[PDB]
């Protein structure tokens, strides 16, 4: 269990968007489009995001970034499935 | 001065104004405000302290 | 004047028409009877109203 | 991009009058009849109240007449009756309308306090009224003749006009009259030759009326509603399940008062046309008019002409009007209370093997509460083939479920309250134990920010369903994360009673025990020693201690020394972390000392070491008070052997005294304040008598014959280590109590001569009655008076919240000790902590700056600060922030459950009011009612009056009710004279220089005065100088800054003087004006800048003004309210608290502040 978020709070100043954050990480984990970064104990992604920002390797950038690689993640795959849509003209 | 703030003069006219007082906006009569007035405390029906 | 509560602005407005004699009931229908004979006999004297019958 | 038609996420809200057209836009149907339900089979009757063509199926997906069963057929119109089948609940969607026969009255514009219609067209009510009854004929449209347009006439009057003027004059009566005024209206014509008429003539009762009423029509042009439509031609019907005729057990019926208005309205009104088809004469159309009036009047807001009753029962109908405001004053359900699921409530009781991050919960309770999560981990896992058969295996309890749920409890918090909610400390995050019991277990740490008993206080369980909510709750809501109260710094975890009676009873030194003078390597040996029997807890012996000091930079420095210390200090040791100096454990350890150890402890070595430091200092205070056999015996309290001779003494005064009004030597009254006086004095001697005995009397040997220390005795201990109980309790127990006062207030001069430990007999118990049931009186009349202060409060403030980074202004308040009379009734390193410097200060000597500029004044900088003799700290302040709609972080100051600076977002006014409002049971012209009459700003009973302007002043004229002040200022002109009524005593000198804002005269000042003739500065300082000498003599702790947000609401708005955009005298924001002025002050006009004057408003009275309205609707009239709204069509946007709580959306505030904010500007932008 994460007794204090104290650590966390160190890692990203503003402690609501700490909330926010670290969130929208454990919804990553939830609802399954990936895994941990690190060990699970049996915390519940509620903990294993804390975890995640106070190692410092989770927060918004890293994030924001993340996600708008793996958007040209998919465009790579639908590159040839739209193209193929020049019917539109 | 009491009587110098009383806009009355003779029982009638005191028995008006204390009929049109308890129900007022309606017209007064002789019989309306002596039933009422003697319904109010002297009415061994209306009224008792046993 | 004025109490408000329609009851009153009623009850009063209506106490002001007074009670009609005995005879005035019999001059007010015949009165009645004038008119209303009188638009009877002109639908009498209107030929479309016969055609139409 | 196509902008959009249908559904989104919607933004703002628009409110105003309704036209018949639109009214029937919204109508689905028209309700022709008063019918309700066919009498046998409960069908509804067509076009009636309840109806399913025009409103709506009565089952779901199904055709009343029954043809189209189908859930396929759906769009589909019957052609039987109409009925389009769909979903039951549009029934509870669609609305319908009555066509009226004769025009009709809203009366929430008629009756409205500042009648709309009556103003409007310039009109008295009493007139309007009259002409709506048909008791008299009013002009419209007059046009030359011999009368005037709002000219009002009688029968005869109207008929001998008409008979002097056939056309070209024109007269109506009642409801059409009204609304034929109202559409002839121009309002743009007005507007015109108001202005004009402005101008010319110059009169302060004319102008102002006047500019008031141009200012008026404007706006409500502006709002682009017309004014017939404070007339309805239509009248809107309501949903029918909104008003449901549903039934009851025993084929009973029960439906709603609206049925029996609106079937009211639609008799009437049909009856009306009715009577128009058979040409009935004037009088009977005219009564039945009105009757049409008064029912839909009794139909919207009902109480406002006759209050008509409901069928069969005396108490009066439920009326729209009613059915919006609710009740228990004004209560709109997201204000008194709203029902929630996934929670419950319980006893409470201690559970002292808890960590504080913890709790614990009622097995059947947490296996109700999480069902559903119960149920999906139940069948994700595989144990239940579905849904179903999980419920059946829970509701079995089948031995395999208690491990699910202990894996769906782990991780995830819950939120624990309590019933009296005062600061946010009311409601905290625990992680659930599974515990045997039907009784929720509650950390003892945590019984102190609950201020809850165990005396069958019952406490309230939410579970945070969404995963955002677990991650507030357990970053936010969560007990570790809240050591420290939001008030002041003070740590709230501080012990409470048991374990600092341990603490205290360790260490301790009696003058003699086992292992006197001996000496030891380390407090393990100490311990060992100590468990074994050998030594006593309680001895004074030299140790070894190894302590450690971070004093290098990020470094702990380790030094060893032989301590003089004992046992039980050498004992406890062994818990306190790392940096901390043994000195802190070597005292007596009471409860302030025990407190100030956490303190230190937490601006030390940080956050966590704090929390098991707590932890420990609980679970070892417990045990060694559990130990310690500490009890209560008759004997425990010692009462003075001098006592019955106290008593004669004093007796004998009495007697004195009585002998001297016998001969008649003094008088009654002085006679009285004698007696009284000596007393009095005589209850103080045995009071410091049976103090001094039960203190010190132990007397004891070591190794001589003897000496003596402070008692051992268990009474004594317990109030003198702050466990429980004081000296003013202990007095009652051993010494007399006190004198009591009957309930006119006077003191009875024969006051109690026995006490507790002694009997009381009839009289004195019989006088000590009335004591008690005006403290519990009193009390639980203080609770609500705490409630009401805080609403006030929180209502006041609320939306202000921290928006911007920071304003950068060099502007705040000059921070000095308080220096009261005597020595320092408060320092200056607690009233600059925490807070940050408006500009750099310097030492004696200057060009060396210890604190730069705006920083953060923490523990180390304000002992740097009290290393220097500085007496002198300029700070930012709240009130004096520069940000507009809100407070810059940099301006407020680092106070919170943490240490760090205050967060961007969180919501200051709401905690500013709670920090002022919790305190508030303990508060006692002074008082709590003199609190209330600050934040009111309200002018007392007798009232000083400062000095308008500096220079030399004279008495000028004679005695006619005021002998006139002349002031003579050095430079300037001389106008200004004050009329001060001479039969008040006057302290000015007649021959004397006055500053502005000097004494006239004696007695308290308004504050209003203060801000005016002193400066904003000033009268803030007054304001919070004199609130917290309210709180502080009380012995509250409650920093500046609460108070000082409380106060920048209070100055909010402000009227200004000069013009060249705005009216001359409107009161308005500071931050409109503010903003408009420096906007003004370049580009624009070069510079036309307005100059303003800052206003005081109170509280009570700031509250009033808030932009959105469905704010306004809640905590204030709702009935004026919505009205006064509707008619300038007011547009509420948001942006606020209460406002988006009552709309049901994510709070623009908290972590909700990264939506608003992402948000706020997409709009009004690209
Ligand atoms: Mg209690
Ligand atoms: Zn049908
Ligand atoms: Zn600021």
């Amino acid at each position: 269990a994460r007794v204090t978020v104290q650590d966390a709070v160190e890692k990203i100043g503003n402690r609501f968007d700490l909330v926010l954050v670290a969130a929208r990480r454990a919804r990553q984990m939830q609802v399954g489009g990936k895994d941990p970064l690190v060990p699970e104990e049996n915390d519940k992604t509620t903990v294993i995001a804390l975890r995640e920002i106070e190692e410092g390797l989770i927060n918004n950038q890293i994030l924001d970034v993340r996600e708008r690689q793996e958007q040209q993640e998919q465009e790579a795959a639908e590159l040839q499935a739209v193209t193929a849509i020049a019917e539109g003209r | 001065e009491t009587l110098r703030v009383d806009p009355t003069n003779d029982r009638l006219s005191a028995l008006v104004e204390i009929y049109r007082m308890m129900r007022p906006g309606e017209p007064p009569t002789r019989e309306a405000a002596e039933s009422l007035f003697e319904n109010l405390f002297f009415s061994e029906d209306r009224y008792d302290l046993s | 004047g004025r109490t408000t509560d329609p009851v009153r602005m009623y009850m009063r407005e209506m106490g002001t028409v007074e009670l009609l004699t005995r005879e005035g009931e019999i001059d007010i229908a015949k009165r009645i009877e004038d008119g209303i004979n009188q638009v009877q006999c002109s639908v009498a004297e209107y030929p479309e109203a016969i055609t139409y019958l | 991009l196509k902008a959009q038609t249908k559904t989104e996420e919607f933004d703002a809200i628009k409110i105003a009058l309704a036209s018949p057209d639109m009214i029937r836009s919204w109508s689905f149907g028209e309700v022709k009849k008063p019918e309700t339900i066919n009498y046998r089979t409960f069908k509804p009757e067509r076009d009636g109240l309840f109806c399913a063509r025009i409103f709506g199926p009565v089952k779901d997906y199904e055709c009343l007449c029954g043809k189209y069963k189908r859930l396929k057929h759906r769009g589909v119109i019957c052609e039987k009756c109409g009925v389009e089948v769909t979903q039951t609940k549009v029934r509870r969607e669609r609305m319908g309308h009555i066509e009226l026969a004769s025009p009709t009255a809203h009366i929430w514009f008629l009756k409205s306090l500042p009648s709309r219609i009556g103003l409007l067209l310039d009109m008295p009510l009493r007139d309007i009224e009259r002409v709506l009854y048909f008791e008299s004929y009013v002009v419209i449209e007059g046009g030359m003749t011999n009368l005037e347009r709002q000219q009002i006439l009688t029968e005869e009057q109207y008929l001998d006009a008409l008979e002097e003027f056939g056309d070209e004059f024109d007269a109506k009566m009642g409801a059409e009259a009204i609304q034929a005024l109202l559409k002839s209206m121009d309002l743009e014509q007005e507007c015109e030759q108001l202005r004009e008429e402005l101008n010319e003539t110059n009169s302060e009762t004319k102008r102002k009326k006047l500019t008031k009423r141009i200012k008026l029509l404007e706006a409500f042009v502006q709002s682009g509603n017309k004014p017939e439509w404070m007339i309805l031609t239509v009248l809107p019907v309501l949903p029918p399940d909104l008003r449901p005729l549903v039934p009851l057990d025993g084929g009973r019926f029960a439906t709603s008062d609206l049925n029996d208005l609106y079937r009211r309205v639609i008799n009437r009104n049909n009856r009306l046309k009715r009577l128009l088809d058979l040409a009935a004469p004037d009088i009977i159309v005219r009564n039945e008019k009105r009757m049409l009036q008064e029912a839909v009047d009794a139909l919207l807001d009902n109480g406002r002409r006759g209050r008509a009753i409901t069928g069969s029962n005396k108490r009066p109908l439920k009326s729209l009007a009613d059915m919006i405001k609710g009740k228990q004053g004004r209560f709109r359900q997201n204000l008194l209370g709203k029902r929630v699921d996934y929670s419950g409530r319980s006893v409470i009781t201690v559970g002292p093997y808890l960590r504080l991050h913890q709790c614990g919960l009622p097995k059947k309770m947490a296996l109700e509460l999480f069902k559903p999560f119960i149920y999906g981990k139940l069948e994700l896992r595989g144990l239940a083939t579905t849904i179903k058969a999980a419920k059946k295996m829970v509701e079995r309890e089948e031995a395999v479920v208690w491990d699910i749920l202990d894996e769906v409890i782990r991780e995830h918090p819950v939120l624990l309250n309590r019933a009296p909610t005062l600061h946010r400390l009311g409601i905290q995050a625990f992680e659930p134990v599974l515990i045997e019991g039907k009784a929720i277990q509650l950390h003892p740490l945590v019984c102190a920010a609950y201020n809850a008993d165990f005396d069958g206080d019952q406490m309230a369980v939410h579970v945070p369903l969404t995963l955002e909510a677990q991650l507030e709750a357990r970053a936010l809501m969560m007990s570790t994360n809240n050591i420290l109260s939001p008030a002041n710094g003070e740590p709230i975890i501080v012990p409470s009673q048991d374990v600092v009676l341990g603490l205290y009873y360790m260490t301790r030194d009696c003058v003699n025990a086992k292992g006197e003078g001996m000496v030891l390597t380390g407090p393990k040996e100490a311990e060992r020693l100590y468990r074994s029997g050998l030594a006593s807890l309680h001895a004074r012996v030299k140790v070894r201690i190894t302590e450690y000091e971070k004093d290098a930079n990020g470094e702990l420095v380790a030094k060893t020394s032989l301590k003089d210390t004992t046992v039980g200090r050498a004992i406890l040791w062994m818990i306190v972390p790392k940096g901390l100096p043994y000195s802190i454990v070597n005292q007596a350890l009471g409860k302030k000392a025990i407190s100030k150890m956490l303190n230190t402890c937490y601006r030390i070595l940080g956050l966590k070491p704090t929390v098991i430091f707590a932890d420990q200092i609980m679970y070892t205070g417990f045990a060694y008070a559990a130990r310690s056999g500490a009890s209560v015996g008759i004997d425990d309290m010692v009462i003075p052997e001098k006592k019955h001779e106290i008593i004669s003494e004093a007796e004998a005064e009495v007697a004195e005294i009585q002998e001297q009004f016998q001969s008649g030597l003094v008088t009654a009254g002085e006679r009285y304040n004698k007696v009284i006086d000596i007393w009095a004095a005589a209850n103080d001697r045995v009071s410091k008598a049976m103090m001094d005995n039960l203190q010190t009397e132990t007397v004891i040997n070591r190794d001589g014959q003897e000496e003596k220390q402070v008692s051992f005795n268990s009474i004594y201990m317990m109030a003198d280590s702050g466990a429980r109980g004081s000296a003013a309790q202990i007095r009652q127990l051993a010494g007399m109590r006190g004198l009591m006062a009957k309930p006119d207030g006077s003191i009875i001069e024969t006051p109690i001569t026995a006490n507790f430990r002694e009997g009381l007999n009839v009289l004195q118990y019989f006088i000590s009655t009335h004591g008690a049931r005006k403290g519990l009186a009193d009390t639980a009349l203080k609770t609500a008076n705490s409630g009401y202060l805080t609403r006030r409060l929180v209502d006041v403030a609320q939306d202000l919240v921290v928006t911007e980074d920071d304003c950068g202004t060099h502007e705040g308040i000059m921070m000095t000790p308080v220096i009261e009379g005597g020595d320092v009734k408060e320092p200056l390193r607690d009233r600059v902590l925490g807070r940050v410097t408006a500009e750099d200060v310097l030492k004696p000597g200057t060009a060396d700056i210890l604190v730069p500029r705006n920083t953060l004044l923490h523990e180390q900088w304000c002992d740097l600060l009290e290393e220097n003799s500085v007496d002198a700290v300029k700070v930012r302040s709240v009130v004096s922030c520069d940000t507009d709609f809100g407070v810059c972080a940099h301006c407020y100051g680092r106070d919170l459950a943490r240490g760090h600076i205050i967060n961007k977002g969180e919501a200051i006014g709401v905690i500013a009011a709670q920090s002022i409002g919790e305190p508030g049971t303990q508060l006692t012209t002074g008082g709590l009612p003199r609190v209330a009459d600050l934040f009111e700003a309200r002018r007392p009973k007798e009232p000083a009056i400062l000095a308008e302007i500096s220079g030399i002043v004279s008495f000028g004229k004679e005695t006619k009710g005021k002998r006139r002040l002349v002031i003579t200022p050095v430079d300037g002109s001389d106008p200004y004279e004050e009329m001060i009524p001479k039969w008040r005593q006057l302290n000015v000198f007649e021959g004397e220089r006055v500053e502005r804002g000097d004494v006239i005269s004696d007695g308290p000042e308004a504050p209003h005065d203060i801000l005016r003739l002193r400066g904003v500065h000033a009268v803030t300082r007054y304001i919070v100088n004199e609130v917290q000498d309210v709180y502080r003599l009380q012995g509250v702790k409650i920093n500046d800054k609460h108070i000082e947000v409380i106060v920048r609401q209070m100055l909010r708005k402000a009227t200004i003087v000069n013009a060249g955009s705005s009216d001359f005298l409107e009161g308005e924001q500071v931050e409109y004006s503010r903003v408009k002025i420096a906007n003004r002050e370049l580009e624009a006009n070069g510079k036309v800048g307005a100059t303003y004057s800052r206003d005081l408003l109170g509280i009570t009275k700031a509250s009033l003004a808030t932009e959105s309205f469905i704010s306004a609707a809640s905590f204030q009239e709702t009935t004026r309210v919505l009205t006064e709204a509707a008619v300038a069509g007011k547009r509420d946007e948001l942006r606020g608290l209460k406002e988006n709580v009552i709309v049901g959306r994510l709070i623009p505030a908290g972590t909700g502040y990264a939506y608003h904010q992402d948000r706020m500007r997409r709009r009004a932008a690209g």
